[PDB]
């Protein structure tokens, strides 16, 4: 029983630098989009 | 301001 | 101590799922805003 | 060999938690962008 | 192409 | 509409 749980613990740590990884990509991508409505917005005013 | 990968019309979102 | 050790273990993998979901949404819209973005961008252009 | 475990459950809980504040901050974030695009069509429309 | 098809933005296409 | 953090050039996009 103690094996199994240390294996589903390892397991459940890859998911969350997954996840860390994911979040990191996605604040990325909005800095960027962010970005692309300033830009827009300072040109239209 | 900065950014955009310096113009280029956006440079295709900076890439992605 | 084991039992307790395990639902604790379902438990975080539960939540890992919700949180998985959630950013699979987070990307979804945030795409939809990408494309919309270029739409703009092309309009003024 | 059990508090072993015990001790990484209470790492992977933190950071869960951690991760979902970090998503809670990037949806009201995303809630903005959306926003602006819909502010910046209307004003184009 | 693409944000439902049109109607304005569909919503944001229906979010 | 209403949001923006109520004018101002858009607040800076609402505080970020």
């Amino acid at each position: 029983r103690m094996k199994q749980i240390e294996d589903k613990i390892e397991e459940i740590e890859s998911k969350q630098k997954k996840i860390e990884n994911e979040i990191a990509r996605i604040k990325k991508l909005l800095q960027l989009t962010v970005w692309g409505i300033k830009q827009l917005q300072a040109r239209i005013l | 301001x900065g950014x955009x990968x310096x113009x280029x019309x956006x440079x295709x979102x900076x890439x992605x």
